[PDB]
């Protein structure tokens, strides 16, 4: 399971400081589940010759 | 008897009558490439082929 797809990093607002006593919003490319197949485009070395 | 006009007998106006010909040029931008040692082997194509 590795894919690619135009990700925006998390640009939080910073209003109450202190209230980021939160999990410091640490984000990650692990992915909680993987994405609806009908989304997904599977590439073969053969279509991209192509 | 050659039936074959070596030499002949012309006005002086008609001297580029001889004109005549077609003529094709390859423009001095283009570079002309004889891809002829390029079948080797060990060379595969992106476009399979039957």
């Amino acid at each position: 399971q590795v894919y690619m797809h135009r990700d925006m990093l998390p640009e939080p607002r910073l209003d109450d400081i202190e209230r980021f006593r939160q999990e410091g919003f640490y984000y990650t490319n692990m992915l909680e589940a993987p994405p609806e197949i009908d989304r997904v485009v599977q590439y073969t070395y053969e279509i991209a010759r192509l | 008897f050659i039936n074959k006009r070596i030499v002949e007998r012309v006005r002086v106006g008609q001297i580029l009558a001889v004109l005549n010909r077609r003529f094709v040029a390859y423009k001095g931008k283009m570079r002309i490439m004889d891809i002829t040692q390029s079948l080797k082997m060990g060379t595969k194509l992106a476009a399979p082929t039957v």
